[PDB]
């Protein structure tokens, strides 16, 4: 499974990923806890779901995420597998998904409607995480241009 | 998806089977060549396992362990377990009588009373209240497409509403069935659905209009304890956006005869028994009556009590409906008082004067009560009955009246007061429902009196059964004629098929000139005409000349072969029933009454049946200009027993309704059609890259490109001029893919958000 992953990243890329991975080391053992794996995969440019992250780690329990650690050499093929699993979602696919909540005609969904979707549907996001995404997004009256919101998260 | 059904609450197990049962059905083994239905003398059809096939016969062992042998033509293929309790019978691999019978039977056994049949819905009466009509269920059905939710009357209502906005067209919901099938209950549920979504608001008033009219127009019959004795068409008006603006009720002929006559096993209108139930003792006092119905001749000729009805609780419901509807205190009193006067009229006695045939009162005590209730002088009332005026401007020239003529006139007056009061209540309800809001479209719900066969069938039963025939023919024309023309109109390749669903033979016999009503109406204009001369004319030009007009073999005068069975009719008093004469001298007293409501009731065709035919013709014409939605009600047994199903009775109903024929046209045709603009708008989500924003492709071309880019059977759809037509089930598949794609895009948008936040945090770590 991880042994079967062939590494495609260039030598230069691998060294940069190691430097980035080590910024997450909080104890000086050159390792990160499994709970930080998602943040490092994302920092490096991938957009895996929490389900995809759990799947590469070999579906560990919620306790094993906080207690078990990982070395760069073991994380590297995981990053390759996530990168190969090409997170298919195109810009137009995301605006069509959000267009469903229009209610009105214009290209704008309401403030609390988008918050409810991100925090209660799919892979439920934390309240504080949703607030961070709304970084000056709601216009006056309390509405968000969903087309502009998709560009913002994809930036 | 037991999580998806949690929105229905306690109703979930009654609308759709558990996810565990669905998974068990998917994994249940099945040998297609040995699992069969076999024709049975006792049960009509039974499930069985083939033991031997030889010499053109099949020996099979039934579920009950019995061994049965039939010819190969009486063996029907069984559908596999995944099709058990299927929500749309047009989706079964095999469509035949046992398959439809057993699907309805098995769904009914789990208390799932609604089932789709292609373009229409079938419902089998549970005779018990199920928790499928809660406010929580109304909420759960709002906005859902027919494929998105279990079959239900609420889904038919919502779907009709959706069609109204998308096609900018008036809709109608036509609920079919014989007496006691469930038309009134389903009509009230349609009203409940649209209303939910001191004097009350328009919503409370639409709901309350029914219990009031049911007190005065519904009665216990051998086939139904709450039989509708009048038909109604309720229009629910909506504005351009789709806001509930107004409503109106139209009622057709009320069965006036029931006010003064009842067969042995039936009652008169509920109201009489509700009043005498003594729940409101003040009403007894006000009306000058007793609590014993036997004391009133007009309303005690049959039954008096009904085990299923609490006449006390129903009086509270009637009185409460009058309050919500906003009738004045005086109007409310007048309603009860006039009802009381009707009861008293029946008890008035008359006798011949000595050496004469002329009538004269046989005591005046009863007449005194009735005149008090009507605010009339009792001596004037009795003189007008016995000595009516010949001319208008002359009170001295009067005609005599025999005792029988007076009794007949008294009956006619009591019926006229009752009927006119019933029509005035409808007028009043309509004034309350007319909010004066702007209205663009409407959804009409039709609730007629259903097909009935009694031991004695009179002119009332002929008109009721004819109305049912006309409505069955409306379903036939819509399903098997207009539907095929719709394919040709849209340019779809279609070769016409003759389904042989046409009731013109019986309809012509009844309504064509020189038909039954034409002969009856013709005989009404001859004062020398008798019941026998009418019977003779009917025989002379219809017996042996029309296959639907027969003589009864084993009393009745003629038999008609209706769509739902052969009915024996009796023509006694049809000439008298078809004319509406009143004592004009008594009418003059009502017009001068101090009781403002009675004076108002008495301040265009030559016969009653001509008016009936015109009301019927106007209704059918109106329905033609709407998009109809059919609900076919079915009684499972003839004993009001919850859960019990007599196989031959159900099969009989399925056959005469044309249920299997209707499913066949939905299987051969394209029962689902979407406008290109609406298709592109709804299903772009499935493959947004197929229709990129940069191209300025029109709605029709975008739909072609989109359907051609997804994993769908490309033979299950055809392109019309303005709409894409789908074979049954394709919309369900597109809807299922849409639900999946929208779920994935939310998690993928969340994954992007998670990525974004992790990369902004990573950017801070770098600095
Ligand atoms: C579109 C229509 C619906 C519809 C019509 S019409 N007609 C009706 N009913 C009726 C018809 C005729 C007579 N009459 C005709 C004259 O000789 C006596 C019986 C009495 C009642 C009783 C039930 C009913 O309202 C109904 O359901
Ligand atoms: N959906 C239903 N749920 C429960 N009972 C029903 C339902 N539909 C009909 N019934 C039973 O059948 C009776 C007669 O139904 P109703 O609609 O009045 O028949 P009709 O079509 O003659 O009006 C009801 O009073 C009730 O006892
Ligand atoms: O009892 V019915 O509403 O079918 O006339
Ligand atoms: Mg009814």
């Amino acid at each position: 499974d991880l042994s079967a992953i062939k590494i495609e990243f260039s030598k230069e890329q691998q060294d940069e990923f190691k430097e980035a991975f080590l910024l997450y080391d909080r104890t000086g053992d050159s390792k990160i806890t499994l709970s930080q794996v998602g943040d490092v995969l994302r920092a490096l440019g991938t957009n895996p779901t929490n389900a995809e992250v759990k799947k590469v780690l070999g579906n560990p329990s919620n306790e094993e995420m906080n207690a078990k650690k990982i070395e760069f050499e073991q994380f590297l093929p995981m990053l390759q597998a996530i990168s190969n699993n090409k997170d298919q979602g195109t810009y137009e696919d995301f605006v069509e998904g959000l267009r469903v909540f229009d209610k009105e005609g214009n290209g704008t969904v309401m403030g609390a409607e988008l918050r409810h979707v991100l925090a209660t549907l799919g892979e439920k996001m934390k309240e504080e995480e949703v607030e961070a995404l709304m970084a000056g997004q709601e216009d006056s009256n309390g509405c968000i241009n969903y087309e502009a919101f998709v560009k913002h998260i994809m930036s | 998806k037991d999580a998806d059904m949690a929105i229905f609450g306690e109703a979930a197990p009654y609308l759709r089977k558990s996810e565990k049962e669905r998974i068990e059905a998917q994994n249940k083994p099945f040998d297609a060549k040995s699992s069969v239905f076999v024709a049975d003398p006792k049960e009509s059809f039974v499930k069985a396992t083939v033991q031997s096939r030889e010499g053109g016969k099949v020996t099979a062992k039934t579920e009950a362990g019995a061994t049965v042998t039939v010819k190969e033509d009486q063996v029907f293929p069984m559908n596999p377990p995944k099709y058990d309790k299927i929500e749309d019978m047009a989706m079964m691999t095999h469509l035949h009588e046992p398959a439809v019978l057993y699907n309805l039977k098995e769904r009914y056994a789990a208390w799932m009373i609604y089932t789709y049949s292609g373009l229409f819905c079938v419902t089998v009466n549970p005779y018990k209240w199920l928790p499928v009509y809660n406010a929580e269920v109304v909420t759960a059905y709002r906005g859902k497409k027919r494929q998105e939710a279990p079959p239900h009357i609420f889904s038919i209502s919502d779907n009709a509403y959706q069609f109204m906005l998308t096609d900018r067209e008036n809709q109608s919901i036509l609920i079919t069935g014989e007496s006691g099938a469930g038309k009134t209950v389903n009509t009230k549920r349609v009203i409940q659905y649209f209303a939910t979504i001191m004097q009350g608001t328009l919503e409370d008033q639409i709901i309350s209009a029914n219990p009031l009219l049911e007190a005065f127009a519904n009665a216990k019959t051998v086939r139904n304890d709450n039989s509708s004795r009048f038909g109604k068409f309720i229009r629910i008006h909506f504005g351009t956006t789709g806001k509930l603006a107004s409503a109106d009720i139209e009622t057709y002929l009320l069965e006036k005869s029931r006010v003064t006559f009842q067969l042995k096993a039936e009652r008169s209108y509920h109201i009489f028994y509700q009043i005498m139930s003594n729940k409101k003792p003040d009403l007894i006092e006000m009306l000058l009556i007793t609590t014993n119905p036997y004391d009133y001749a007009f309303v005690s000729q049959g039954e008096i009590t009904v085990p299923s009805i609490d006449d006390q609780e129903e009086l509270m419901a009637t009185d409460s409906a009058i309050d919500i509807l906003g009738f004045t205190s005086d109007e409310r009193v007048s309603i009860y008082k006039l009802t009381g006067a009707v009861m008293h009229y029946g008890n008035m006695k008359f006798k011949q004067k000595q050496r004469e045939e002329q009538a004269e009162p046989d005591g005046t005590e009863v007449a005194d009560k009735a005149a008090y209730l009507q605010s009339l002088n009792s001596x004037d009332l009795l003189k007008a009955l016995c000595y009516p005026r010949v001319k208008v401007g002359n009170e001295y020239v009067t005609k005599g009246q025999t005792v029988q003529q007076v009794y007949n006139s008294v009956g006619a007056l009591a019926k006229a007061v009752y009927e006119k009061m019933f029509l005035w209540m409808v007028t009043r309800i309509n004034q309350q429902l007319d909010t004066k809001q702007p209205r663009q479209y409407f959804i009409g719900v039709l609730d007629i009196a259903g097909f009935e066969i009694f031991d004695f069938n009179s002119l009332e039963q002929l008109c009721i059964n004819f109305t049912n025939e006309k409505l069955q023919q409306f379903f036939n024309h819509h399903m098997f004629v207009l539907e095929q023309e719709e394919y040709k109109k849209e340019g779809i390749e279609w070769t016409f098929i003759d389904f042989g669903m046409d009731l013109a033979a019986c309809i012509e016999l009844i309504e064509k000139p020189m038909g039954i009503f034409s002969i009856l109406e013709e005989e009404c204009m001859f004062p020398k005409a008798t019941d026998t001369s009418f019977k003779n004319k009917l025989y002379e030009q219809h017996l042996g000349k029309s296959n639907n007009f027969q003589k009864p073999k084993p009393e009745a005068h003629f038999s008609l072969v209706h769509y739902a069975g052969t009915v024996d009719y009796n023509i006694t008093g049809w000439l008298d029933k078809n004319k509406d004469p009143l004592n004009e001298t008594v009418v003059g007293l009502y017009q001068k009454s101090a009781m403002k409501t009675l004076a108002f009731l008495f301040t265009s065709f030559q016969t009653v049946s001509a008016l009936f035919r015109e009301n019927l013709n106007k209704l059918m014409t109106n329905l033609r200009s709407t998009h109809p939605h059919f609900v076919r009600c079915i009684i499972p047994n003839e004993t009001k027993t919850p859960g019990a199903m007599e196989h031959e009775l159900v099969l009989h109903q399925l056959r005469c309704n044309g249920v299997l024929e209707g499913i066949r046209i939905c299987r051969k045709g394209f029962p689902s059609r979407i406008l290109y603009a609406d298709f592109k708008q709804r299903y772009k989500v499935l493959n947004a890259s197929a229709i990129p924003e940069g191209q300025f492709i029109d709605s029709k071309k975008a739909s072609e490109k989109l359907l051609g880019s997804i994993d769908v059977d490309h033979t299950q759809y055809k392109f019309g001029h303005t709409k894409v037509f789908f074979k049954a089930g394709l919309l369900g598949l597109l809807e299922e893919m849409r639900d999946d794609k929208l779920a994935q895009l939310i998690t993928r948008t969340q994954a992007m958000c998670r990525g974004f936040l992790a990369r902004v945090e990573y950017k801070k770590m770098v600095e």
